[PDB]
RNA sequence: UAAUUGGAAUGAGUACAAUGUAAAUACCUUAACGAGGAACAAUUGGAGGGCAAGUCUGGUGCCAGCAGCCGCGGUAAUUCCAG
């Protein structure tokens, strides 16, 4: 579980910036909330539906 | 552990019933309104309405003659007290 | 006079009873 | 003397308890009355 | 005194109360109602269910 | 499972947890510790500002002595010994706590009943070589049905045991005891010795130190109700009119206290009830600066300016529109020309004529405003606008607990910035004295005998009554036998009774319901179980909780438990018809097959034609009906029943007669009484029959 | 017997508030500068409709008629059948029910008998589609009012069934310090014994006032024949603006005249609703006294609701000044800072009112 | 199986003393005390019936059903299916 959420974020924030370091190199080979997504895909929707 | 909400079967003629044993409880964790018998109906003088009940299992073995299938549940304490603790008057309800 | 009533009400308190207990029944 | 007491009653707190044998007190003379009873009935079973 | 006059009138009707609870019953509060018991032609008077 | 699994974004079987075990024992666990957790909400109302004292109100037998114990505490938080405590004191006990101490008298239920309805925390102390006498477990009951203050108890006397082994039993006991009275994992404080006249002081800091963190829960009746207790007592009445009218009179009186709970509302001529004195209301509300003020809350005040000898206080004991609006010589007329410089019976408002508006109504521009690549932006921006005008409510915690609470929480701080606003002059009067302003509210009509029969020993307080309570109807409620009362009790049998913030005696009447077709009334109380009730009295809110008692004259208490009766109210009406079974008894002279000629149940052939058609039955259980007056003598009648009755056989004819519920009432006055025990009320049936030598 | 007040305005409205308060009234002097000097007829008979709701209620008229004492009993309720003088329309009988509505013992199930229109008082589409939107807000959820006949003047003879069942402890705490959004104008217009064509053309006044402003206007042409259209032919249209994001409606109303221009009211009425808007914030001048009391008899907590100053007239001060001699309940009055207007946040701190009534 | 009886026994506890222990406490010892149901008062769950001038529901009489802490009086009142 090297990836969490803590009690408190703040107390592990050196933690966080280096657990960040190890996340990115390991997956630097690929690279090489919801309520707010659902207005950001009916905005898509109706900017298409006026412009058509 | 849940709310009292209302009392079913008050108006049941028949005393110690298996209509009249129902009490509707809500839970806390979900805000499901589920209903439980409250075992041998002078018991129910001791709950009242929005009285912290805890719910167990019912879980009978076999059926009975009037039995409600569908009643899961069975109240065991009320306030932190047993309620059998309270129909044996050992212990007294806290408010 | 007061044969008229309890008939009528003793028939209001079993005709408003079975449909209160068949509204718990069905529930 | 001034001072109240507590009654036996709240004492040992037991309210409602259906009456009970003598017998159950000590399990060794429920061991005993149940085999001097169950002896009468092999006399009865066979001789 | 104000709230002696109060008690007064309490001690009053705590009398009437209590010479009450001495006294006979009325015919229809007992059972058993016997038509000697209750007085004659009172049963169309009183009314009931 | 191969295809279930990839149904989802992410891979499902990827996500998995290394021990099966460990998670699933785990998981229930903690589940079980939350829900735990979990209480139903509820609403605080008290200031985070200027919090009251949380009355602690030490309690128990006399013979054990709270005064020096009492006396122990205060002269370890403000190292000031004191002497003769009376009445109630207030000490500062920390950088923002500071509690007050209040010694009931042991003697007086008509005290202890009133304390338990305002201790915020109750010490209660049990002699360790005594146990618990009646008058803790009496005071245990009542506060419990009022509702539950947070019990710390103790336990004096433990140093005479003569062996260790024989008093950790006993403590062990005392322990296992006052687990099932209150709550199980509390355990009483127990003090060695008195030799100094004081406790140890290790003993006695523990102690001090626990009650610091109580954190006391909020009872339902004290945010509800606006109450306070009395710090001193004050007359003020001309002596001229003492000496004129020569003590017959009703003296002017002000009072002094630490307002609690709700905000008592500072238009003055709200109702508001002394208990134990009768039902008063207020005249004048002033607030005073507080005697004992918090270290933190004194820099704060040097600070806007730019105390410490004196740390407790026992005073007892010896040493614009809107302004425009609400001012009444003004006319409304005259308000709006002030403010710019008709009935209401009429529901359409007053409009111009239709000649004047369909001239300023042609053009619709000035309303315009409330209806609903830079050019494309604003374009867009404006779109985005009307979608959150057109779908906001719809689219504006993880436990439903959590957010109900925060129903109550922003409810909370958008009363706090409102009043923030108004603070100086306007949320005073909105505030309406709120909880912890001292305040002096004077009174009026307060009887002689208050003031002569005084002693600051005992307590006095206020309750705010509500609009619902200020009346007197017959309410329904529902009570049983208290089971460690012995007797039953008896209908129509005075019941003295704390319902509310009153105590009162009155008759009541113990009814039934046969299945819920009627109410009849019983003759006694079903002896284990809730009887529905009735009674006159005072009128409160529905689910209120009483507790109510037999006699409760010191002079006449003896050995058995004074409290008899508990439970709630139901609800209120002015009238409850209320039904007495009667039956009317008869017995056949001539009998047939199927049909019998019964006498003696009906006076007069009139009195039968009244009754024609009546189902009658018989104690052999056959039914029947009565159909015509015998005439030939002018009692009996023809009645036709399913079967041949006999000879031995007696009809009973089922009836209802109504009661009534008689309307006694009695207020205890309790400390009106000179001796303030022994108030003595209206007697039981059985006594009077005894006083009167009748059978 | 304690609170005296002088004159006979807003006589319903004090009668309502020494209900709800729960604290005696005394109404002397009224109308005492009159030929006929003391109550009408219908004031008379709304104090019998008082007395069928609350049991315990002790009302007493002086034998020159201008003195009414009333000391207030519970609100019981119940169902029952009122009958309304024909001097006032049934509309105006409804209104005081609707402020004790969610507060009784029983559910009210009142019947209605009268004129169910006129000039001043409430039709019944103005109460149905303002009135109770009001008290949906609050928290008043199963409330309705069904109409069986309709009726006009002079003959009427129609009937309206006020039926509410939602019976909650308080009105909830409204907070609206937001100008509602006007999604919608919906208005009804109605007729009895007269030709269908004249309610189409009352439709079309009120659409080409209204066709300047963009949004969608529907009215509902409802048409009454027979024995139901009732015993006198009239007609009246109701306009109602609405928000769907808040739920606020905003309306006004009028009826036919002996020889009015169909054309003219059906232009006339959506003039009235423009100008009530123009002067309107969050609420309509008819609406206010309704929401105004909700603020005062909810909870023991602080409210909020956007005004303006444009319905602030004589008659809003006499409103707050009857609440004052009862509640005792000053309305904080604050500025917005929206300065392209003069609206102003009324606050009030509700007094803690309960239902001593309902049973648990 | 017993509705009168009969003497024996024992520690639960209380407690000199010695023992124990760093000192205490308990245990192991052991003077004096300490058992008849009305104690020195076994529990926690379960199977089954019965009762009222009770209530309710249905019914082609008097029955069938649900059930019954509630009856008529009475709570210093009742000894009551001994409870």
């Amino acid at each position: 579980g090297t990836y969490r959420k803590r009690f408190n974020e703040k107390a592990r924030s050196g933690h966080m910036a280096k657990l960040k370091e190890l996340k990115r190199i390991r997956n630097k080979q690929f690279t090489r909330s919801k309520v707010s997504r659902l207005k950001k895909k009916r905005l898509d929707k109706f900017i298409e539906h006026q412009l058509k | 552990k849940g709310i009292v909400l209302e009392k079913l079967g008050i108006e049941s003629k028949q005393p110690n019933s298996a209509i009249r044993k129902c009490v509707r409880v809500q839970l806390i964790k979900n805000g499901k309104k589920v209903t439980a018998f409250v075992p041998n109906d002078g018991c129910l003088n001791f709950v009242d309405e929005n009285d912290e009940v805890l719910l167990a299992g019912f879980g009978r073995k076999g059926k009975a003659k009037g039995d409600i299938p569908g009643v899961r549940f069975k109240v065991v304490k009320v306030s932190g007290v047993s309620l059998l603790a309270l129909w044996k008057e050992k212990k007294e309800k806290p408010r | 006079f007061e044969a008229r009533q309890r008939i009528e009400e003793k028939n209001k308190e079993s005709s408003d009873y079975h449909a209160k207990m068949a509204h718990i029944v069905n529930t | 003397d001034g001072k109240r007491a507590i009654n036996y009653q709240i004492l040992k707190n037991k309210g409602l308890t259906p009456k009970r044998n003598k017998d159950n007190r000590n399990s060794r003379v429920k061991k005993r009355k149940k085999y001097q009873k169950a002896q009468k009935k092999l006399k009865s079973v066979r001789a | 005194s104000s709230f002696e006059k109060q008690q007064i009138e309490i001690r009053k009707q705590i009398e009437q109360l209590e010479n009450e609870a001495v006294a006979e019953k009325k015919w229809s509060l007992k059972g058993e109602v016997k038509a000697k018991d209750r007085p004659e032609d009172a049963l169309l008077t009183e009314e009931l269910e | 499972a191969k295809k279930k699994l990839h149904t989802q974004g992410h891979n499902a079987k990827a996500f998995a947890v290394a021990a099966p075990g460990k998670m699933a024992r785990t998981m229930q666990r903690s589940s079980d510790v939350n829900e735990r957790k979990l209480h139903v909400p509820m609403v605080d109302r008290t200031p985070e500002d200027d919090p009251p004292p949380f009355i602690v109100a030490v309690v128990g037998p006399p013979g054990t002595g709270k005064t020096t114990l009492i006396r122990s505490l205060v002269r370890r938080m403000t190292k000031s010994t004191l002497n003769d405590i009376q009445g109630p004191i207030t000490v500062v006990s920390g950088k923002h706590r500071r509690l007050t101490f209040l010694e009931c008298p042991a003697d007086d239920l008509n005290a202890m009943i009133d304390i338990a309805k305002i201790a915020d925390l109750v010490l209660l102390l049990i002699d360790g070589n005594f146990g618990f006498e009646m008058e803790t477990m009496e005071f245990l009951n009542i506060a419990q049905h009022h509702g539950m203050p947070r019990v710390l108890g103790v336990a004096t006397h433990l140093d005479l045991f003569k062996s260790q082994s024989t008093l950790r039993a006993s403590k062990k006991r005392l322990k296992h005891r006052f687990w099932t009275e209150v709550y199980q994992g509390a355990k009483l404080f127990y003090l060695s010795g008195v030799i100094n006249g004081r406790y140890p002081d290790r003993e006695i800091l523990n102690l001090s130190r626990f009650i610091s963190v109580m954190k006391f829960r909020p009872l339902k009746w004290r945010n509800e109700h606006p109450y306070m207790l009395a710090d001193r007592f004050t007359d003020l009445t001309h002596p001229e009119l003492i000496e004129t009218q020569g003590l017959q009179i009703d003296r002017k009186v002000a009072i002094y206290g630490y307002l609690h709970g709700t905000p008592l509302p500072s238009a003055p001529g709200t109702r508001v009830h002394i208990a134990g004195v009768g039902d008063f209301s207020v005249a004048q509300i002033e607030k005073l600066p507080d005697p004992c003020p918090t270290p933190f809350y004194q820099q704060k005040l040097d600070d806007f300016e730019r105390d410490k000898d004196k740390l407790i206080y026992a005073p007892m004991s010896d040493v614009n529109i809107g302004k425009l609006i609400y001012m009444d010589n003004i006319s409304p007329e005259e308000c709006i020309r002030r403010w710019r410089g008709v009935d209401l019976e009429k529901f359409v408002p007053y409009f111009d004529t239709f000649e004047k508006l369909a001239k300023k109504w042609k053009s619709v521009d000035a309303i315009k405003e409330r209806f609903l690549r830079e050019m494309n932006a604003a374009k867009k921006e404006k779109l985005r606008a009307q979608f959150e005008i057109e779908e906001g409510e719809n689219f504006k915690y993880d436990t439903w607990y959590e957010l109900q609470k925060a129903k109550i929480s922003k409810q909370l701080e958008i009363n706090n910035i409102e009043y923030q606003e108004m603070t100086p002059e306007q949320r005073q009067r909105i505030e309406g004295f709120k909880a912890g302003s001292y305040v002096r509210i004077v009174f009026e009509k307060v009887p002689m005998e208050f003031v002569k029969n005084f002693n600051p020993k005992f307590p006095i307080v206020m309750g705010g009554l509500l609009p619902t309570e200020i009346k007197f109807g017959i309410v329904k409620a529902r009570l049983r036998r208290h089971r460690w009362h012995k007797k039953i009790l008896k209908t129509n049998d005075p019941l003295v009774l704390s319902l509310g913030w009153r105590r009162f005696q009155t008759l009541p009447i113990y009814t039934t319901t046969d299945s819920r077709t009627r109410t009849r009334m019983l003759k006694y109380t079903p002896e284990h179980t809730y009887c529905n009730a009735a009674f006159y009295g005072p009128l409160c809110s529905p689910n209120t909780p009483f507790c109510g008692v037999q006699i409760v004259a010191n002079s006449d208490t003896g050995n058995g438990f004074r409290i008899a009766a508990t439970g709630i109210v139901e609800e209120i009406d002015v009238n409850i018809e209320i039904v007495k079974k009667l039956k009317l008894v008869g017995f056949p002279y001539k009998i047939f097959k199927n049909t019998a000629f019964i006498k003696d149940m009906f006076s007069s052939a009139m009195e039968v034609a009244r009754f024609e058609g009546a189902q009658i039955k018989t104690v052999s259980g056959i039914r029947g009906e009565i159909k015509r007056a015998l005439s030939k003598p002018e009692g009996h009648y023809r009645a036709a029943f399913e079967d041949k009755i006999l000879m031995s056989d007696i009809v009973i004819l089922r009836s209802w007669y109504p009661v009534r519920v008689k309307k006694f009432y009695n207020p205890v006055t309790s400390l009106l009484l000179k001796e303030k025990t022994e108030w003595k009320g209206l007697r039981l049936t059985g006594q009077i029959r005894a006083a009167m030598n009748l059978e | 017997k304690y609170t005296t007040f002088q004159g006979s305005q807003n006589f319903r409205l004090r009668i309502v508030l020494a209900t709800l308060s729960g604290k005696p009234i005394k109404i002397e002097k009224i109308r005492s500068g009159d030929l006929n000097p003391g109550l009408k007829d219908y004031e008379v008979s709304f104090l019998r409709l008082i007395e069928s709701v609350t049991n315990g209620s002790v009302i007493e008229i002086s034998y020159t008629g201008t003195t009414v004492i009333y000391r207030p009993g519970i609100i019981v309720g119940g169902a029952s059948t009122h009958i309304c003088p024909s001097s006032k329309p049934v509309g105006y009988f409804v209104e005081p029910m609707l402020y004790l509505a969610p507060f009784s013992k029983k559910k009210f199930s009142i019947l209605f008998k009268g004129i169910t229109a006129s000039h001043n008082d409430a039709g019944i589409e103005a109460i149905k589609w303002g009135l109770m939107p009001v008290m949906e807000k609050f928290g008043v959820r199963e409330c309705a009012l069904h109409t069986l006949k309709r009726g006009s003047p002079p003959l009427g003879g129609g009937e309206v069934h006020l039926v509410v069942d939602s019976l909650i402890a308080q009105p909830i705490t409204m907070h609206e310090i937001d100008r509602p959004i006007i999604s919608s104008i919906t208005g009804v217009a109605y007729s009895t014994r007269v030709s269908p064509s004249l309610v189409n053309r009352m439709i079309d006044g009120a659409k080409k006032v209204l066709k300047n402003l963009q949004c969608e206007v529907n009215i509902t042409a409802d048409v009454w024949r027979g024995e139901n259209s009732g015993k006198s032919p009239g007609w009246g249209i109701t306009l109602v603006a609405q928000s769907k994001q808040k739920g606020w409606s905003y309306f006004a109303e009028d009826i036919g005249d002996a020889g009015s221009i169909p054309e003219e009211l059906g232009e006339k009425v959506a003039c009235q609703l423009l100008e009530e808007i123009s002067k309107s914030a969050a609420v309509g001048r008819n609406q206010l006294p309704l929401a105004i009391v909700y603020m005062v008899i909810g909870k023991e907590d602080i409210g909020r609701l956007r005004i303006n100053k444009e319905q602030i007239d004589e008659r809003f001060i006499i409103l707050l000044r009857d609440i004052k001699k009862i509640f005792n309940t000053e309305v904080f009055l604050k500025p917005v800072d929206e300065a392209d207007n003069e609206d102003m946040i009324a606050t009030i701190k509700g007094i803690g009112f309960t239902n001593t009534s309902k049973k648990i």
